[PDB]
RNA sequence: AAAUAUGUAAGAAGUCCUUGUUACUUAAUUGAACGUGGACAUUUGAAUGAAGAGCUUUUAGUGGGCCAUUUUUGGUAAGC
RNA sequence: CACGGACCAAGGAGUCUAACGUCUAUGCGAGUGUUUGGGUGUAAAACCCAUACGCGUAAUGAAAGUGAACGUAGGUUGGGGCCUCGCAAGAGGUGCACAAUCGACCGAUCCUGAUGUCUUCGGAUGGAUUUGAGUAAGAGCAUAGCUGUUGGGACCCGAAAG
RNA sequence: GUUCUUUGUAAAGUGCCUUCGAAGAGUCGAGUUGUUUGGGAAUGCAGCUCUAAGUGGGUGGUAAAUUCCAUCUAAAGCUAA
RNA sequence: CUUAGUAACGGCGAGUGAAGCGGCAAAAGCUCAAAUUUGAAAUCUGGUACCUUCGGUGCCCGAGUUGUAAUUUGGAGAGGG
């Protein structure tokens, strides 16, 4: 961004040259790995779907994904998480059902 | 202050009078040049009788005033302004009067409201 | 050196010893001087002497 | 109730207070005390300094920005730089800090050569228990003060531009309040054919 | 002390000073701020107009710290510059070496002009100044700074 | 249409001449309001009086009253 | 013909504190305040002390913000004291505080929209029976004492109750 | 401080280059009811109903949608002054 | 110590009311879970003999692979080279 070096601004603040320092580890939490992705895909196809989850696929099979979310926004608490949850559901169909 | 005994020497025919304060006198940092001249007083503050002896004046006692001058001539006495004082901004609290009310804590929500405005019920 | 003079310091951060209101302690030495007596007018007479 | 031209106070005493009322009489004692303990601490350490030899950080804030300040402790970089291991380094009266970050080169410098010259300045005894006589000097921060970096110089010439200060504190203003709306303006008129 | 104080004076007095009609009881009028909008009306209108009521926006987790902007006139202006370097940069000046002024360093958020500088060039560093501040020390000869 | 009670005036912060200032006012530098300069002094413009004239700050008690001559409403009257 | 009081001794009632108003005294003075802590000590005393922090040095506006000299810091009328002339009575000269009065400046509100302009930003200049706890050669900070204020058992003794 | 003891083909630290990096669920979070806080379209706590994700999750003192930016690493634990 | 009787709450009445920054006192850091020792449960309570006894040495039962030691704890770190 670069700082402007006057005290009121867009870019606020003071010249001072950099340094970048190393990155940390513990920001890399939420990552995947190897190991997590065949064990969550090796779970899924044992245990199955719960009971909200096949009433979620019937509202994309019949109605649409308007009224999917509505749904799922409700069940779960969130509405960033009622996108995700749908999204998840157009890969149960997607790749099991028809290929 | 030494600056308000400056402006009383600017005065036409008052360059060589011997001024006289009853009281302390202070220095002042808002003045690029003082007169010569001598005074005469109870007190004088560090920075006061420094800024008036550099200018190569004179500070004097007022026994020293009397020896020299004992009837009092060329003479011009002074005195600070006594209403500037900060008690007296409250003396007269009424009703139209514009004098400031006694109050530790200021901003809004501090006596602003309901008396100060049409907004809120009336003006004072 | 612990207390200071007009000549050296003092030995304390922002200190110097107080001044005089009044230069001479003595009065009767300054009334009877010269430059106040050619000013003074000339004297009464101690305790009153009554009339009527 | 009310009555004069008084101010009007707001004096909290309605709760039982005379019951949770602390009056200060052990201050004269607990000075003592608390000398007594760092006269205690430098016997059974003996010649080690009482403290930590602390680095140099600069306070947060648009109040305080202007001043330079104790921190906690060095960083797991800037103990590196001076070459030696994190956990050699707690043993060396230095306090490494590791939540901290280095986003500044200014610091950063004078940080290495602050270790620099308490690295040289020391003497550390072999394991084997020779001793070698020194006797202890109480405060490292007395030894190696926080110096206050004077970042201006006296004398300057004159140099004059002709853009008034006042204009550009003004436009940097009525150019930040009015970036979204010309950006509104311009995202649609670009779409918009 | 206590040997001052009237007390001492009213022994012998039956009242004390109270007086025999009214007598000195509890609380009569109410504690504290009691009956200010009711029979201590006459009393909040003059002495404490404005009290009732509320005003302007609220602010929610206000900091003293993001407003810290101590002002400093043109008249103190040269109380910055130590004082035996001062008459130095007074008596005989040029464009070839003035004076630095650094206003955040001896703790000064703008620079508003009240009264009168010498005609001395100089070198002012702020982080605000004022429109009226900045034409003086341009007339004089010096100009301004802009800082964080 | 009285008597008793009640407002104002009896000068210097005033009176007269001289010709300036204005975005107000006049058909009109005519007026209006404040002025420069000059003229008028302790009979300076009724009596009597004046332990001085004026100004500020602050705080107590009190907020049940009653009586008498004259005027008076209520009431037959009343120490009502 | 209202209430308390048979008698004597001893005890028996406007206090202390937190925060404040006016007045007074002392220190220093555009600054002021050493005691949170450190140093030292003949050790709860006395002595010394770094950086911060208050209060003060600028106001105004609900805010975003903006922020105090057309002039010898203005004119007019008073004005103690001082200077010139005078034997005095008087006349001129300049006039600190304080009092009345017409203006300028700072911020709020309403009005006018100049050079320019990333075509919608900028706000020069000039106002207005408006408005402020403002400026106009700074006066406050600390401590101490009388009297007054509010919270506290709050001058001493007294319920029915909960 | 002085004088007898060597546990070891044992243990520890750092330079350089690759392929990888396991991270806590009836929990987080949401709704509703009660309480509580200075915390205001809800500061914490607890009941009942619902109930996740992994380039994710929490936080950013005014509710909501969309796009950005910064900062931490929860649901396991010890510890003088 | 200060922030501060402040931001906010409140028949917005009576009343209530914290926090970050700054100066000081004192300063100290770390441990599990999630990984194949798998060319050798490397670990451990008790019982029973002996000794230099806040415990050591040798046998015998038992606990334990539905995981006891070693290695690692995100500031990283591990296997390989
Ligand atoms: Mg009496
Ligand atoms: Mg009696
Ligand atoms: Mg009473
Ligand atoms: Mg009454
Ligand atoms: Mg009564
Ligand atoms: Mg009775
Ligand atoms: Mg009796
Ligand atoms: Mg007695
Ligand atoms: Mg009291
Ligand atoms: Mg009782
Ligand atoms: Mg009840
Ligand atoms: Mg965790
Ligand atoms: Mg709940
Ligand atoms: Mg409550
Ligand atoms: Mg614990
Ligand atoms: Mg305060
Ligand atoms: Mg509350
Ligand atoms: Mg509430
Ligand atoms: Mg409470």
């Amino acid at each position: 961004t670069v700082k402007t070096g006057i005290a009121i601004g867009l870019n606020k603040g003071k010249k001072v040259t950099s340094m970048t320092p190393a990155p940390k580890i513990s920001y890399k939490k939420g990552a995947a790995s190897n190991r997590t992705k065949f064990v969550r895909s090796l779970v899924r196809e044992i245990a199955g779907l719960s009971p909200y989850e096949r009433r979620l696929i019937d509202l994309i099979r019949n109605s649409g994904e308007k009224r999917a979310r509505k749904v799922a926004k409700k069940r779960l608490g969130s509405f960033t998480r009622a996108k995700a949850k749908v999204e998840e559901m157009n890969n149960i169909i997607a790749a099991s059902r028809r290929h | 202050s030494v600056s308000r005994i400056a402006r009383a020497l600017k005065q036409e025919g008052a360059a060589n009078k011997t001024v006289v304060v009853v009281g302390t006198v202070t220095d002042d940092a808002r003045i690029f040049e003082f007169p010569k001249t001598t005074v005469a007083a109870l007190r004088f503050t560090a920075g006061a009788r420094a800024k008036i002896v550099k200018a190569g004046g004179e500070c004097i006692t007022l026994d020293q005033l009397a020896v020299r001058a004992p009837k009092g001539q060329n003479t011009l006495i002074l005195r600070g302004p006594r209403n500037s004082r900060e008690a007296v901004r409250h003396f007269g609290m009424g009703p139209h009067k514009g004098k400031a009310p006694r109050i530790l804590s200021t901003g809004r929500k501090f006596e602003r409201a309901r008396g100060r405005r049409r907004s809120k019920g009336f003006k004072v | 050196q612990v207390w200071g003079s007009e000549t050296v310091a003092s030995s304390k951060v922002g200190y110097t010893l107080p001044s005089h209101i009044i230069s001479t302690s003595d009065v009767t030495r300054i009334i009877n001087s010269s430059e106040i007596q050619s000013a003074i007018r000339p004297a009464g007479q101690a305790t009153q002497k009554r009339t009527h | 109730a009310i009555s004069k031209n008084l101010p009007i106070l707001k004096n909290h005493f309605r709760k039982h207070w005379q019951e949770r009322v602390k009056v200060h009489f052990d201050q004269a004692g607990k000075k003592v005390s608390r000398r007594n303990a760092r006269a205690t601490r430098a016997a059974k350490i003996a010649p080690r300094p009482l403290d930590l030899l602390r680095p140099v950080v600069r306070a947060p804030t648009v109040k305080y920005n202007r001043k330079v300040r104790a921190g906690r402790g060095f960083t797991l970089a800037e103990v590196k730089a001076a070459g030696l291991t994190a956990a050699y380094a707690r043993t060396i009266g230095i306090a490494v800090d590791h939540r901290r970050q280095n986003r500044n080169q200014e610091i950063f410098d004078a940080n290495v050569q602050r270790l620099k010259e308490y690295q040289s300045k020391i003497i550390v005894f072999p394991r084997n228990g020779k001793a070698p006589e020194a006797e202890q000097v109480l405060s490292a921060a007395a030894t190696f003060p926080i110096a206050q970096p004077a970042t201006d110089v006296e004398a300057r010439a004159v140099q004059d531009n002709g853009e008034s200060a006042f204009r550009t504190l003004r436009l940097a203003r009525s150019e930040k309040k009015f970036r979204g709306i010309r950006e509104k303006r311009a995202r649609e008129k670009a779409e918009a054919e | 002390p206590s040997r001052f104080t009237k007390t001492r004076k009213h022994r012998g007095h039956v009242s004390a000073g109270k007086g025999r009609i009214g007598k000195h009881r509890k609380h009569p009028g109410g504690r504290g701020m009691a009956g200010g909008q009711h029979h201590h009306r006459i009393n909040m209108d003059k002495y404490h107009p404005g009290y009732f009521g509320k005003v302007g926006m609220r602010y929610f987790h206000k900091q003293q710290a993001h407003f810290w902007k101590p002002v400093l006139n043109l008249d103190k202006l040269w109380t910055l510059i130590p004082e035996d370097k001062r008459d130095q940069y007074l008596k005989s000046a040029s464009k070839e070496t003035a004076p630095v002024i650094d206003t955040l360093a001896a703790g000064y958020g703008k620079i508003l002009g009240k009264g009168r500088i010498p005609n001395v060039p100089v070198i002012v560093k702020a982080r605000f100044v004022s429109k009226l501040a900045e034409e003086k020390i341009r007339a004089a000869g010096g100009v301004v700074e802009l800082i964080a």
